Formats: structure tokens, C-alpha cells, sequence
DNA sequence: CTGTGGATAACCGTATTACC
DNA sequence: GGTAATACGGTTATCCACAG
């Protein structure tokens, strides 16, 4: 059982039946055994603890009668990182260990998201989420997913070796154009033991990762210019009224706040992205007000999140301006215990203005900061000229 | 400018005049260069680049000539942890560089710890004379207040240390900083009150004095050591209070742990989450706490050691049990206190409606005190406290009558009674702690040993590895196979002998040689009136009895002063309802809520309270008008006032009161025993 | 321009069903000795509202409003006071709809609301440009 | 020399696009 | 061979007492 770190090792560790079941953690995502030189996928660590573990002998000097396992199961946490997970080790198995996955003998695990449920189709039909294997108890664990009696797994196979080599290198070759044109055309952004061929499982996985990474993650939305987990960050602080005009509060609190109650990630990304919102040769307008130590243009490392205090600046205030008044789209959260934004009312225009960046899969995004002053202008300007061209435009934003 | 870690040299770094300012940043806490010997000493990093950075040279190749920089200063945070290590460090250049030391180049910068906001800086005296925010640590401060009031030379202040009776400093250094604890105890017990307490020289003895004492009194009263009365550490009281406060309860959702300790660390505890996490983890594993003060959803740790679900994963809310140790919390009932920050107070102690130091037990690190206290059995703990209510001249052997021993959550067998009859006694006692074990007679005619209880605190893994290396190392002959057979519904390590193998033997060997059979050594210290104290089971059992009475006292004063309110105003709704068209067009008759007031206490007598009640109703309320009902709870309300009364003028009704709650505790949650005693 | 409009159909639903319970104050003013008695025997809160609709024409609105005045407010009894709100709640209304149903005098709010925001906020250049 | 539990402080592997 | 920013993982050394 190959699980995505030792958190959810511990469950799987518990849980398991262990007279024949083993548990190998690995810590992160895995290597792309695609992009990377041979020299990389040499020294990779993981990789290495992986060939000895299976003992079998990578490529070339792979025996499949030297299998120490009649079945390798992959098992990541239920949500989109997992999926990719699921991408990147099933391509080095296809890679580096072909007739494994030719033999049928690397098999996908099907852990729930949801209780009160698999997918989103199936929990509609009616609670909390699994964000990782580790907050699932482990005879949960057994049930729903490690039972050979009670379990369902997805079975991979080639099934057309042709139409395999194509879709792995695409989507994990190193050249990008092919990924963003499959991703274009395929990704529409609006049962005991299941076979399904390797070109499917890479196909909806890759497709699962990408749309999320995409829409919900890297790139900001054309109207509020926020990417979500700094959106999060501006609505929560003010929600908790921790406003310019209100002394500063210990940022360790929250972003305790925005991960249980909008950002269901590592308390790292989240204070990372505050405090980017306050660092003013990174941001032409910051949102973010945070006092004691918040790095330099040397880059030493801001003051952890347990001693700094922070507060939204005066101008995300309008950022924010008239949420309360039904203005803006909301949703419910990961939870569906609270409602969040999907954009905010914008009382002037954050993309040009603070600029965005920006790297998703296939595709990123670099637009620099401005002056608040000449886009302003030149949105005037826009509203009593629809069809202004960009010359006319450029006599107010000039670059 | 010698800083503890990286987060603290970027404020120095950002505030420093950068032509003749140094910034050396330390990873954590520094070796103490007076309990480890110099193989370590010389073998260690921050030490190692200290040397380096300064350049002169340690021990007795110490040139005072060659040293890169005029000032040494230790600049650290201006909390408890600071102190600790200007300590530390004072007691490096004093045992290496002494040289340095002596010739007055060791200084140390006094930074504030607190702000004002009118909207004024704290070092709790001209903070009062001259009409806030506590620094966690210097990377909570902005690089200019850094340079105006700590690093800059025009307006600073700095402790000059230098040595001034050479002697006297070394038999100081030494008490302190040294191997023996016995000598250090007692500096503390002879010098720490624990209650309650530009260029400008101090000299090394009392600079270590005052920085020691700060250091020593804190990490007593305020991490480590238990409240003999509720058993808790300031950690977990906090955890439970924030927790509980916050509506997480067991009779609800569970809730996200992060949010908790986020929370947790906003308001009460400023320290790391990590410290935070930790303790409630602890408090979630039903083989470390005998009766668990949290439910943890997800990873939350094994007896084998692994680590918990990282704090983002796991859903927790308190227990029910827990719920008892806050009753009344809410009824004034306990003393309550500003946090760190002053947005809130918490309490200092909880209500405690069982008694949880001897329960579920403490452990146990503090400095020139450490504590460790076994778990017991709920039932058999109330069963000696209710004794003792009625007999507080009891003696050990009739108490033990029903405190007979610890009752460990990890099971197993105690052996030494007359040992635990000495620790009751006197806070201290060694006793024995053996496994479980049957033997099972396989096919063929090979034995194997099957163990199924283990000693407290002993990590499983650790113990099977630890046996399989008898095995392969055949420290004894025997073990044919070590095989941990734990699961679900059981705890199984099957250890398969050979054909033809003492198993007797084997076994006894296992016990000498292995965790399979340790010693538990009663230590039990806690914090009772502010001091540690070391206590047998009579301190404790008096000291919780006497924290309930005064709980269900200040209880029962709460409930009645806020009964006499009720009735005094029902008093006034009842005489209100016979001139009522009056005091409505009264009321009417008035102008402005004040001589609404003011007209509805001329003309008719109320008070304002009763006058507040009446102005401030509404007018839906005018259609009921039954007197009766009024009446009814008007008679309740005085019965209860009497039984109140009576509660806190009545002795042995109040003591009473307090062993039927305790009965009634130990009717909802008695469970058995788990540790087996034997003489 | 979806802001501004969904703000402002926010901001008239508001005034209005304010406009609504002042007009309802007003009118309780005026039959104001025989609401208090029809409320004082009328068995309980619910019969309450439901007595002073059916003998009074009010709206459930104006009901829950009256029948859970505070008693204190028997004071204020200012007629010409909740008149002059209700003059403001009307010009405010006027311009709402206004803003709805005028795609240029929307947009001109736009402007306005972007020009202040600017004044507030505009700081000079800083990355000089050269061809 | 190891482990106990509440404190201090850091640390670095991987993916994704993009460009010398 | 490097960094950009939002994500996935995990790890180590110190103090303190007191045991073999
Ligand atoms: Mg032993
Ligand atoms: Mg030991």
C-alpha cells in the first residue's frame, strides 16, 4: 500500500490487516519521471525506496516473477492533489516498470471524500470532508477501503499500448503546447474490482488536477484580479472586523480561521499569501497591514505566523465594499458550515492594479502591477467609450 | 548582536546601522556549557560559529586582543525563554571567554516587552505614569522601534555584565547552571518569592540571579508542574476553557483541530502550535490519560508512537468527563484573570467536579522540580475523597482502603504495596510495573509467550524491536519468533519459543533485561498556593476538597444573589399588574426614558430595577397578565434562596451537597480496574 | 455594473420595507389609546397581530412591528417626525430606481464612485517609461 | 546513553510554466 | 543551473529532572 505520507500512514498502518498488508509512506509528490533527467531520477530518494521495496528491478532489469506483492495499491488522500499523486506514480510505474501495469498488478484504491459518499454526484443524493487519510479513523479506513471483502479498486491496465505512450507523454511530457491543447479540448471547465485502461485513469485524473489547478488555485479572476486563497484571507480578516481603523491582531489566529473555516490547506500556503498581501515591493497597493518582521528585498524570512499581527488596509476596505448588501455570488465551503464569496464587489480594479503570478498546468500567468490613478482613468474613460482602441487607452496607462 | 533564530535577526538586520552592527542569529536554545562535557561542548554549531564570528579563540587560547568586536550583546526576546538563555549564554562566556567577560565586553540589551496604544513603551511603573501589546519576541516588533529603543547607541539602555567577587560568581554559575539539582532547589526555595513579587553595570552574580529566578519561578508555576486542585498544566486548562468556551463539546460536531489551536493561541496561549497541538493530542490518547478529556477524530497516535495526523487533518471537541472538570465555570465559582494581550480573562483553575490530579495524573519536567504523578481509578479516588469528608483526621492505611494503588489505562501489574504506601505517605515511593502475560502451549509441543498488557509509558514498537534484538543477538536461547499480533480489538505480541527452550527462562530474562518490566517512581509535586510542593495523598485529597467547597460556596452565592434579583423584580411585575393602566399612561404620560424612569420610582416606589424591568417591555407582554404564575415563581424562587441559604450558612449541608455530586460523578463514569495489584 | 445594480435593488428592497412600517407607525399614531386595548385582551402575541389585522387593515409587517414595541417608546409618540423619515425614504427610493432603470445614470454613479476613489487614494509614478 | 512532555529555534524535498 | 508563488509531504537540535 503505497500512501501519501506518514499522516495518513498512521491510518493505514492501523487499520490494516498485517499479515499481508504493508505500508510504504512517501513524502510529497513523487518525482516526474518524465521531466526529469536520469540522473534526478536516479538520486530520487522515494524513487529508490520504491524499486527496493517492490524488488523487482526498474525498466530493463525488471522481473516481474521477482514481484514481492501480487497486488501494488495506490492509495492518496480523496482530493485533487491525490489525484495528481495518482498521476505521477502511475506514469513511473508505466515508465520504469512496464509489465507491472501490464500484468494488471498495479491497482488504484478508492477512499471516500465525503460522510453525512464517493465523487459528487453520489453525495448530492443526500457532513464532513476528508482532506487527507489522517483525519479518518482507522477501522473507517478498513472498511470503506482496505477490506478485501468490503472494498472496491480500480484496476489499471494498457489496453492499447500505441494509444498509452501518447497520453502519458502528453500530459506529462515536457514540452507544454500538447498538455494545453488536450486540456482545452478534453477538460470542460462548465464493482468489485473495476478495470479501466491506462489511457482513462491517466485521462480523468490528469483532467481532475488540471481543471482544479486552473480554475481554483494559480490564476486570479478577471474582475476581483484575487487568485481564491487571498480572496479567503481579505473576507475572513474582515468578517472578524479586523479592519484598518482596529489595532492589529496575531496572524496565528487568523489563519487558524481561514484554513478550519474557508482554505482547507497548509497553514504555510496560507500565511505565505497574507504576507505577500503585505509586502509593499511585491504588491503597488498592499492589502494587507502586518507589523513586527515581514521580510526584505534581501528575502531574510518573515517573522513566523505566532509573531506578527496584522489588519486589512484601508483600501482593500473597498476591495470589500458592500458584501453585506447581496452584491456578489456566494457558495457554500468545504465544510457547508459557513458562506463564502466567489469574487468580491471591487470598487477599483485589483488585476491591473496589483498585478498577478502565476504559474497553474499549462498554463501561466505573468501581468505586472499599475497605478491606481491611470487605470482608473482609462476605465473612465472605457465606460463613456465602448469601443475605445488600445492607443487612445494608452494616453492613461501608458505601461 | 547575538539574536535567538532567523526571525528575530530579520527585525536586528532591518534595524541595524549596518556600518559597525553585527547580527548573529542562534537556532533555539544553547547548550548548557556547564551539564555537558567539552566533547560536546567543542562538537557544537551555534557554539562553533560563536567562536568563529568572535574569533579569539575558546578555552585557554583566549587572546582578549583578537577579538573582532568591542560589545558582545545579547539581544533576546524579553519573555521567560529570553531570560533562560541570557542565562545559558552568560554561563558560556564565563566558563570560555572569561577573559571577555572580565574585561566588561559582555552586554545585554534591554528590549521592551509591552506598548501603549492612546493613541508609550514598558519596561510597570512609568506605564502607570504617563497617562497594550506583549512581545511575543523581537520579530513581533518593526525595525525602527528595534533601532529607537533597543539597538541604537544615543538612546538605548544596556546591563553591563562584569564579574566582581570572582569567586562568589563561580559558586553562582555553578548553583545555577551545574549538574546537581539538590543545590539549585534549594537557591530557589531560598531566593524565589512565588509570591509574588545608558550603559548601566550589574555584576555576573546577580544578573544570573534575576534572569535564573525569572526563568525557574515561570517554568514552575506556569508549564510544567499541575494545579493540586485541578491537576492541570496551564496548557491543558487553557485547551479545555478555549475549547469548551467556543461550544466544542462532546455533545455536538467535532471540529477541526487548527482552527482550535489557532484559536487557542489567539487568545490564551502564546506559545508555539506546535506546544498546543502536542497537549491536546496527549489528551486525546485513552492509553496515556486514564479518563480522556478530548475525542479526537482521525490519526491520533498508537501505543507503537506514531506520529498523530498533522493538526490541518484532525477533527476534535472535548469529552464529556471534561464538561465536569467546567461546571459552574459560567457562575462565578473560580478566579479569573487578564490573558497575555488583555482582550480577555480566563480562569486560573477550574471548578473540577472530580478529582483529576490523582486521576489522570501529571508528568513532569520543571526546573529543580519535576513531577510524576501515577493515574488512578475514578471510583476508588471519590470513594477516599468522600471518606475524608467525613473524617479529615484519617490516616494512610484506612484511606488506602480504598485508594489501594494506580490504575494504569495501559493495564498491567503493580507490585510494592508497601511502596505505595511509602509514596502516599510522602509524595515519593518506587514500585514495580509487569506485564500481562499467558502461555500458550502450541501444536506439536512448542510454548509461546503472549503478552498483552504493557507498562505505562512504554512504547510498543520499541519494546517488540527491543526483543527481536535479544533474539538475533541471542542474549538468551529460546525465541524462535517476535511477532506484534495488535489490532483492532486487541493487544497481542506472540513470542514463539523453540522446541527445547526453558521458557521460565526466557521469560525472566525478558523481565530483567527488557521494558517488558520497569519501575514507576512515584514523584508528586504540584502547585499548591502558588509554590510546588511534594504530597502524599493527603494534601491532595484535602486540597481538592477544600477547592469544592469553596466552588460549590461562591456557586450557591452566584445562583442566590441571582435569585434575590429575580425575586425582587417578580416582586415588582406582580405589584405592576394591580396599577397597571396607570403606569401605562404614566409611561405615556412621561417623555424620555429617563423620566420614564425616574416618574415610574416618584410616583409609585419602584426601584430601578424594577423600573428598567417595567419601561423595557413590551407591548405583546400586556395580554398575559395572570398574577398566579407571577406568584408561583415567586414562592419557587424563595424556596430555592433558603435552600441556598442554607447551603453556605450550614456546614455539613454544604459537605453533603459536595458528596452527593461526588457520588453522583462516580455513579455516571465509574469504570474497573485495569491494573492488577500485588504485594 | 452588476455590483452597483444588485447594491442598489438591495439598498430600495430596504428603504422600502422600512417606508412600509413608518407609514404603519404613523397610521398606530393615529388609532394609538384602542391599539394598546385591543392588544391587552387579545389572548396572546399571535391573536394580538392577528386582532389588529383583522379590524385594522395592517400588514404583518406593521404588525410585528407595533406589537413588539418596547414599552418605553409610548413616549415618543412625534408624528411629524416619522413623516420627515418618510419623506427621506422616498427621495432615497426615487434615486434607486433611478440608478435600475437609468443605464446612464448608473454608469455616471460608476464614474463618480471610481473618481472618488481615486482622489482618496492616487499616488504618482514610480517605473519610468522610455521607448 | 535513552525517554518522558511542555517549551525554544530552524530546516528542505517534490509539481507546475517560462526563460536565459 | 536559477527563481518565480501556491500547493503536497516530512525533520532536527536545544533545556529541564530523574531513572536504570
Ligand atoms: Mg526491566
Ligand atoms: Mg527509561
Amino acid at each position: 500500500y503505497l500512501v501519501e505520507g506518514d499522516s495518513a500512514g498512521g491510518s493505514a498502518k492501523q487499520g490494516r490487516d498485517r499479515k499481508f498488508q504493508a505500508i510504504l509512506p512517501l513524502r510529497g509528490k513523487v518525482i516526474n519521471t518524465a521531466k526529469a533527467k536520469m540522473a534526478d531520477i536516479l538520486k530520487n530518494e522515494e524513487i529508490n525506496t520504491m524499486i527496493y521495496t517492490i524488488g523487482a528491478g526498474v525498466g530493463a532489469d525488471f522481473s516481474i516473477e521477482d514481484a514481492n506483492y501480487d497486488k501494488i495499491i495506490i492509495m492518496t488522500d480523496a482530493d485533487t492533489d491525490g489525484a495528481h499523486i495518482q498521476t505521477l506514480l502511475l506514469t513511473f510505474f508505466y515508465r520504469y516498470m512496464r509489465p507491472l501495469v501490464e500484468a494488471g498488478h498495479v491497482y488504484i484504491a478508492l477512499p471516500p471524500l465525503y460522510k453525512m459518499a464517493w465523487t459528487d454526484g453520489e453525495l448530492e443524493e443526500l457532513l464532513q470532508r476528508y482532506k487527507g487519510l489522517g483525519e479518518m479513523n482507522a477501522d473507517q479506513l478498513w472498511e470503506t477501503t482496505m477490506n478485501p471483502e468490503t472494498r472496491t479498486l480500480i484496476r489499471v491496465t494498457i489496453e492499447d499500448l500505441a494509444r498509452a505512450e501518447r497520453r502519458v507523454n502528453v500530459l506529462m511530457g515536457d514540452k507544454v503546447e500538447p498538455r494545453r491543447k488536450w486540456i482545452e479540448d478534453n477538460v470542460k471547465f462548465t464493482s468489485n474490482i473495476q478495470n479501466m485502461s491506462l489511457e482513462d485513469i491517466m485521462g480523468e485524473r490528469f483532467g481532475r488536477y488540471s481543471k482544479y489547478i486552473i480554475q481554483d488555485r494559480a490564476l486570479p479572476d478577471i474582475r476581483d484580479g484575487l487568485k481564491p486563497v487571498q480572496r479567503r484571507i481579505l473576507y475572513s480578516m474582515n468578517k472578524d472586523s479586523n479592519t484598518f481603523d482596529k489595532s492589529y491582531r496575531k496572524s496565528a489566529k487568523s489563519v487558524g480561521n481561514i484554513m478550519g473555516n474557508f482554505h482547507p490547506h497548509g497553514d504555510s500556503s496560507i500565511y505565505d499569501a497574507m504576507v505577500r498581501m503585505s509586502q509593499n515591493w511585491k504588491n503597488r497597493e498592499i492589502l494587507v497591514e502586518m507589523h513586527g518582521n515581514n521580510g526584505s528585498m534581501d528575502g531574510d524570512p518573515p517573522a513566523a505566523m505566532r509573531y506578527t499581527e496584522a489588519r486589512l488596509s484601508e483600501i482593500a476596505g473597498y476591495l470589500l465594499q458592500d458584501i453585506e448588501k447581496k452584491t456578489v455570488p456566494f457558495a457554500w465551503n468545504f465544510d457547508d458550515t459557513e458562506k463564502e464569496p466567489t469574487v468580491l464587489p471591487a470598487a477599483f480594479p485589483n488585476l491591473l492594479v496589483n498585478g498577478s503570478t502565476g504559474i497553474s498546468a499549462g498554463y501561466a500567468t505573468d501581468i505586472p502591477p499599475h497605478n491606481l490613478a491611470e487605470v482608473i482613468d482609462a476605465a473612465v474613460y472605457m465606460i463613456d467609450h465602448p469601443t475605445a482602441k488600445i492607443d487612445k487607452l494608452m494616453e492613461f496607462l501608458p505601461g | 548582536y547575538l539574536v535567538e533564530g532567523d526571525s528575530a535577526g530579520g527585525s536586528a538586520k532591518q534595524g541595524r546601522d549596518r556600518k559597525f552592527q553585527a547580527i548573529l542569529p542562534l537556532r533555539g536554545k544553547v547548550i548548557n556549557t556547564a551539564k555537558a562535557k567539552m566533547a560536546d561542548i567543542l562538537k557544537n554549531e551555534e557554539i562553533n560559529t560563536m567562536i568563529y564570528t568572535i574569533g579569539a579563540g575558546v578555552g585557554a587560547d583566549f587572546s582578549i586582543e583578537d577579538a573582532n568586536y568591542d560589545k558582545i550583546i545579547i539581544m533576546t526576546d524579553a519573555d521567560t525563554d529570553g531570560a533562560h538563555i541570557q542565562t545559558l549564554l552568560l554561563t558560556f562566556f564565563y566558563r570560555y571567554m572569561r577573559p571577555l567577560v572580565e574585561a566588561g565586553h559582555v552586554y545585554i540589551a534591554l528590549p521592551p516587552l509591552y506598548k501603549m496604544s492612546k493613541g508609550a513603551y514598558a519596561w510597570d511603573g512609568e506605564l502607570e505614569e504617563l497617562r497594550l501589546q506583549r512581545y511575543k519576541g523581537l520579530g513581533e516588533m518593526n525595525a525602527d522601534q528595534l533601532w529607537e529603543t533597543t539597538m541604537n547607541p544615543e538612546t538605548r539602555t544596556l546591563i553591563r555584565v562584569t564579574i566582581e567577587d570572582l569567586a562568589r560568581a563561580e559558586r553562582r554559575v555553578n548553583v545555577l547552571m551545574g549538574d546537581k539539582v539538590e543545590p539549585r532547589r534549594k537557591w530557589i526555595e531560598d531566593n524565589v518569592k512565588f509570591t509574588l513579587e545608558n550603559i548601566q553595570n550589574m555584576s555576573l552574580e546577580d544578573i544570573m540571579g534575576e534572569r535564573f529566578g525569572r526563568y525557574s519561578k515561570y517554568i514552575i508555576q506556569d508549564r510544567a508542574l499541575p494545579d493540586i486542585r485541578d491537576g492541570l498544566k496551564p496548557v491543558q486548562r487553557r485547551i479545555l476553557y478555549s475549547m469548551n468556551k467556543d461550544s466544542n463539546t462532546f455533545d455536538k460536531s467535532y471540529r477541526k483541530s487548527a482552527k482550535s489551536v489557532g484559536n487557542i493561541m489567539g487568545n490564551f496561549h502564546p506559545h508555539g502550535d506546535s506546544s498546543i497541538y502536542d497537549a491536546m493530542v496527549r489528551m486525546s490518547q485513552n492509553w496515556k490519560n486514564r479518563e480522556i478529556l478530548v475525542e479526537m477524530h482521525g490519526n491520533n497516535g498508537s501505543m507503537d508512537g506514531d506520529p498523530p495526523a498533522a493538526m490541518r487533518y484532525t477533527e476534535a471537541r472535548l469529552s464529556e468527563i471534561a464538561g465536569y472538570l467546567l461546571q459552574d465555570i459560567e457562575k462565578k465559582t473560580v478566579p479569573f484573570a487578564w490573558n497575555f494581550d488583555d482582550t480577555e480573562k480566563e480562569p486560573t483553575v477550574l471548578p473540577a467536579a472530580f478529582p483529576n490530579l490523582l486521576v489522570n495524573g501529571s508528568t513532569g519536567i520543571s526546573a529543580g522540580y519535576a513531577t510524576d504523578i501515577p493515574p488512578h481509578n475514578l471510583a476508588e479516588v471519590i470513594d477516599a475523597a468522600v471518606y475524608m469528608i467525613d473524617h479529615p483526621t484519617a490516616k494512610i492505611d484506612k484511606l488506602m482502603e480504598f485508594l489501594p494503588g494506580p490504575d494504569f489505562p495501559t493495564g498491567a501489574i503493580i507490585q510494592g504495596r508497601d511502596e505505595i504506601k511509602k509514596a502516599y505517605e510522602t509524595g515519593k515511593g518506587r514500585v514495580v510495573v509487569r506485564s500481562k502475560t499467558e502461555i500458550e502451549k502450541l501444536k506439536g509441543g512448542k510454548e509461546q509467550i503472549v503478552i498483552t498488557e504493557i507498562p505505562y509509558e512504554i512504547n510498543k514498537a520499541n519494546l517488540v524491536k527491543k526483543i527481536d534484538d535479544v533474539r538475533v543477538n541471542n542474549k538468551v536461547a529460546g525465541i524462535a519468533e517476535v511477532r506484534d499480533e495488535s489490532d483492532r480489538d486487541g493487544l497481542r505480541i506472540a513470542i514463539e519459543l523453540k522446541k527445547d527452550a526453558n521458557t521460565e527462562l526466557v521469560l525472566n530474562y525478558l523481565f530483567k533485561y527488557t521494558d517488558l518490566q520497569i519501575n514507576y517512581n512515584f514523584n508528586m509535586v504540584a502547585i499548591d498556593n502558588f509554590t510546588p510542593r511534594q504530597v502524599g495523598i493527603v494534601p491532595i485529597l484535602s486540597s481538592y476538597i477544600a477547592h469544592r467547597r469553596e466552588v460549590i460556596l461562591a456557586r450557591s452565592r452566584f445562583d442566590k444573589e441571582k435569585a434575590e434579583k429575580r425575586l425582587h423584580i417578580v416582586e415588582g411585575l406582580i405589584r405592576v399588574i394591580s396599577i397597571l393602566d396607570e403606569v401605562i399612561a404614566l409611561i405615556r404620560a412621561s417623555e424620555n426614558k429617563a423620566d420614564a424612569k425616574e416618574n415610574l420610582k416618584v410616583s409609585y416606589d419602584f426601584t430601578e430595577e424594577q423600573a428598567e424591568a417595567i419601561v423595557t417591555l413590551q407591548l405583546y407582554r400586556l395580554t398575559n397578565t395572570d398574577v398566579v404564575v407571577l406568584q408561583e415563581e415567586e414562592a419557587e424562587l424563595r424556596e430555592k434562596i433558603a435552600m441556598l441559604a442554607a447551603i453556605i450558612g450550614d456546614e455539613r449541608t454544604m459537605y453533603n451537597l459536595m458528596k452527593k455530586e461526588l457520588r453522583e460523578v462516580k455513579k455516571k463514569f465509574a469504570t474497573p480496574r485495569l491494573s492488577s495489584l500485588e504485594d
